[PDB]
DNA sequence: CGGGAAAATCTCTAGCA
DNA sequence: ACTGCTAGAGATTTTCCCG
DNA sequence: CGGGAAAATCTCTAGCA
DNA sequence: ACTGCTAGAGATTTTCCCG
């Protein structure tokens, strides 16, 4: 279980906790509140 | 016969990259090419690069040698 | 020293220091202080430091509209080449998308156009005509550009050339296929020291080369090394389906 | 190396060119251009064809590569110098045209298509080309009717004369035969690089320089 | 080959070939293709990869004015600590500008400001200001942010933590000042795992302390090593007024 | 190492801190400090006081550290809480502030002064401010003349008296003694962060674990 | 008398850099300050940095060595 | 003497050649067309 | 083998907007 | 389940060429 | 000395607008 | 004649601690 704290689309602030369905390399895919979001890891932090 | 054949494909060249390095690693020597991964001869290391990550030419800059 | 521990929680609710002003102010283990920053939803505003790699297959191609003297340039490139396409457009519309790409896919061998989230590459029309000519649509993360990092430096490239025989044409799109027609073939550089119509040929004619090599050879050899296959032999190594590791048959 | 000697004897007997004698041999593509080029027995790629076409009431300009047959159209608005002269920067852009071949149309001896070629470094010349039209034209009228507009229909002839029909000696498309003909020009023009490079070194001819034995050619014959 | 230099020439004048393609296509010598380009005004399209270093001495800061909230906030930072002192000014005149430095110089040994082209800093008033506190005012070049890299990075840093407490405080300034507080002594690491407070009182105080032993060595210390002033005398080197060379008076 | 059994005879007959054996004998703080801490005849820096003064009709929030004199003040529009809090966090912000005296005003016991001193931490407890008031009047009635605002006078003579005015034991001026008084409280702070560090550990007190020796106290006979 | 002088002068640490690297070097040794010049002493080298381009502190972890 | 092409101020087009009159580490003071300008090291070529 | 010179590789930056 | 890159300007390491 | 664990250093990125 | 930097997130190299 991973906590993904995220920055969605040209908003400065950062959204989370999220849960991580899958970790490929240079983007995640998440789950926050029945939303699924697909976010680059460099706008992403995982716990 | 099939041995002329893999010569040929052995003379072909690989820029690849690995998963965390953003520099274009030399041109090492392609053994087998399939539709998703891509065995190549780097240093003598055999590695596996997936086919996205690989840029395979014949440099007709071999017209010297 | 878990009581400084409460103590460090309850000043980091206040404050928010980091983990190493909570390790020396309140003499936590760094282990302790960190978690205690991990643990604040407040707290989490950088993501990793790293960068992704652009799928650079032969078949793949960066499609982006730039703009340039108040007229839109559609523009293309090869990512595994460098080879480019642009065209001056009347307008963003995907009607003419779609034509670009159709044109693009009867000029070239694309398998797959990876574009933004402009409405020119999302509507109905550019699907329709994917779905004609073959193509596969891949779309970046919104509001990523580094996704399509290829075609983006493209377009910084690509301008530039027009900067420099912008006063050789008399309008913008003979100006745009100088520069195109510069970019590929009066520039040298690169995995090959070619210029972009040198690289692109090279990479597809390679393509085609191998992938026959390789279906005669996979015919003829018939090895097995688990019951696997063998790729290729060697003299210190043997590859199978895909590892490196023998008992070959 | 140890080839090179039995590679002219080959060439007395069979004659193969060079590409065939350097990679059966592992010799250097000088070493075989050489031989080839001491025998007395032994002693295209850019050249493509415009047309105008008219269907539907537009016209079509069709540039076919005459040695492979990779086709190139175009719906223009008007049969014009300008748009002529366009679409001859954008193919020069495209694919290395090194000389085009013209039915002496009021449109291609404009002044316009001059200098286009002038800056593209583009020969202008004034068989195939009406084989192609025929074939398009046929392509066309097949898929017309998946087409509301006669441009898309256009490139859609296109992409299938370019990629779908298959026949020839191999069975290859046009533009695997475009690639790979360009591919040989390319290697060509490299082995012309690599020969003028070193025509100018005197050893007795030089042809390569490996690791510390050099080739020569000395009385006309070759001695490493 | 030499008359592949004119024809190179010609077609540089056309197409603007970069050195390889020219090397390549007319059989010229790297340099001679190189400075074929070189010659070409249209060429020069790129600056020097590399980046200057701003001045850290112990008795310059760096002042800006940031927004936030459609308030304007003026930062100093101490460029060899990273301590900020920030204040939500009623305007961005110069006017306020002079009122916040004047007060900062009453506060610490302010030496040298470094400020970039803002009407703020460029005005008669601050000039009048530093002028009488005895302040140096340096500007960057105009329209180069960089000049400023540590004050403007400070920025984010501030607006960073003011995010972490807009809501604890009911106003921006009180927010503001929380943000100072927690820079300057609620965040650790740097030179000496230090806070900013932390630096900045290690910085000014060893300044000071040097100095004076500074001062009180040269004054006994009478040594020529030309004759120059013996600075150190090491065991394998000897320092003189200053290189790394002996006579030793 | 060789040098703690002697500074233990010095504290004996001359009781130095510390500091003096620490640098004198080049002993880690930690044995001194158990040194000077091991005797019987041996067993501030972040005070300030706050105040208003009336001046042209203007209030004026003065603060001192009374460790060093350093003088800080702000010509405020109105003597309400609001203002005070913000005096506060911005000093307490700026310096380390740990303790701060007032003369029990309204506005110094307003909950919103005491809300500002719970956040930055500040304890708040109801002679020096009173002969610096007179000293900072002073300085403003020289230096009224050279300002158009209050404000700006204000900050001119906390700059006359922070870094102009020289005087007290060694001739420095209010800012090198605050300076230097932060700096050594920074010492004592993390002296204490260090022997708080390895009261934990037990050997027989550790003081100090170098190369491959520690210093040990056993018996209260400090051995190396 | 002076020695004792040149060790205090000596137990205060430089964080310097030089004139193309952006990183800072770690803790040298400062042997001289001047008005514009900083004589340190790194991995047994004796260097002259500029000023501008020094952080002098007396790192107060120096209470535990 | 050398020649300096340089980027003065929010402006895409460069512009030269100008002579050097000074070349620090960092920035360098050029003349161009009677005009003394500073331009950052990033900002300028000298050939 | 000893350098000098030249080619090849490494490092770093702006613009893409 | 996706993803920064590209070409140029200096700097520095590698290679080659003659003795 | 042989690892394991932990601390220290290195690498790289966004925002500063 | 002036000049990118800073702090955080992972990754990797160094050091320390017990046998
Ligand atoms: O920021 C852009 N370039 C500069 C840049 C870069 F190239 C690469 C980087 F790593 C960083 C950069 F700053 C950029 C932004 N957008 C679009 C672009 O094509 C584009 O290049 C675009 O088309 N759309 C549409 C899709 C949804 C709507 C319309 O908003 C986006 C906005
Ligand atoms: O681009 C800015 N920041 C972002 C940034 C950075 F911080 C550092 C970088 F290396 C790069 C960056 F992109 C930025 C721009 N300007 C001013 C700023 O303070 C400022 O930060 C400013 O005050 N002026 C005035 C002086 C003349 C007028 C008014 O135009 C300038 C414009
Ligand atoms: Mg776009
Ligand atoms: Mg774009
Ligand atoms: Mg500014
Ligand atoms: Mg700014
Ligand atoms: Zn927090
Ligand atoms: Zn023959
Ligand atoms: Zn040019
Ligand atoms: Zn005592």
């Amino acid at each position: 279980n991973f906590r993904v704290y995220y920055r969605d689309s040209r908003d400065p602030v950062w959204k989370g906790p999220a849960k991580l369905l899958w970790k490929g390399e240079g983007a995640v895919v998440i789950q926050d509140n029945s939303d699924i979001k697909v976010v680059p890891r460099r706008k992403a932090k995982i716990i | 016969e099939l041995q002329k054949q893999i010569t040929k494909i052995q003379n072909f060249r690989v820029y690849y990259r690995d998963s965390r390095d953003p520099v274009w690693k030399g041109p090492a020597k392609l053994l087998w090419k399939g539709e998703g991964a891509v065995v190549i001869q780097d240093n003598s290391d055999i590695k596996v690069v997936p086919r996205r990550k690989a840029k395979i030419i014949r440099d007709y800059g071999k017209q010297m040698a | 020293f878990l009581d400084g521990i409460d103590k460090a929680q309850e000043e980091h609710e206040k404050y928010h220091s980091n983990w190493r002003a909570m390790a020396s102010d309140f003499n936590l283990p760094p282990v302790v202080a960190k978690e205690i920053v991990a643990s604040c939803d407040k707290c989490q505003l950088k993501g990793e430091a790293m960068h992704g790699q652009v799928d650079c297959s032969p078949g793949i191609w960066q499609l982006d509209c730039t703009h340039l003297e108040g007229k839109v340039i559609l523009v293309a490139v090869h990512v595994a080449s460098g080879y480019i396409e642009a065209e001056v457009i009347p307008a963003e519309t995907g009607q003419e998308t779609a034509y670009f790409l159709l044109k693009l896919a009867g000029r070239w061998p694309v398998k797959t156009v990876h574009t933004d989230n402009g409405s020119n590459f999302t509507s109905t029309t550019v699907k329709a005509a994917c779905w004609w000519a073959g193509i596969k649509q891949e779309f970046g993360i919104p509001y990523n550009p580094q996704s399509q990092g290829v075609i983006e430096s493209m377009n910084k490239e690509l301008k530039k050339i027009i900067g420099q025989v912008r006063d050789q044409a008399e309008h913008l799109k003979t100006a745009v296929q100088m520069a195109v027609f510069i970019h590929n073939f009066k520039r040298k550089g690169g995995i090959g020291g070619y210029s972009a119509g040198e690289r692109i040929v090279d990479i597809i004619a390679t393509d085609i080369q191998t992938k026959e090599l390789q279906k005669q050879i996979t015919k003829i050899q018939n090895f097995r090394v688990g019951p696997a296959k063998l790729l290729w032999k060697g003299e210190g190594a043997v590859v199978i389906q895909i590892k490196v590791v023998a008992k070959i048959i």
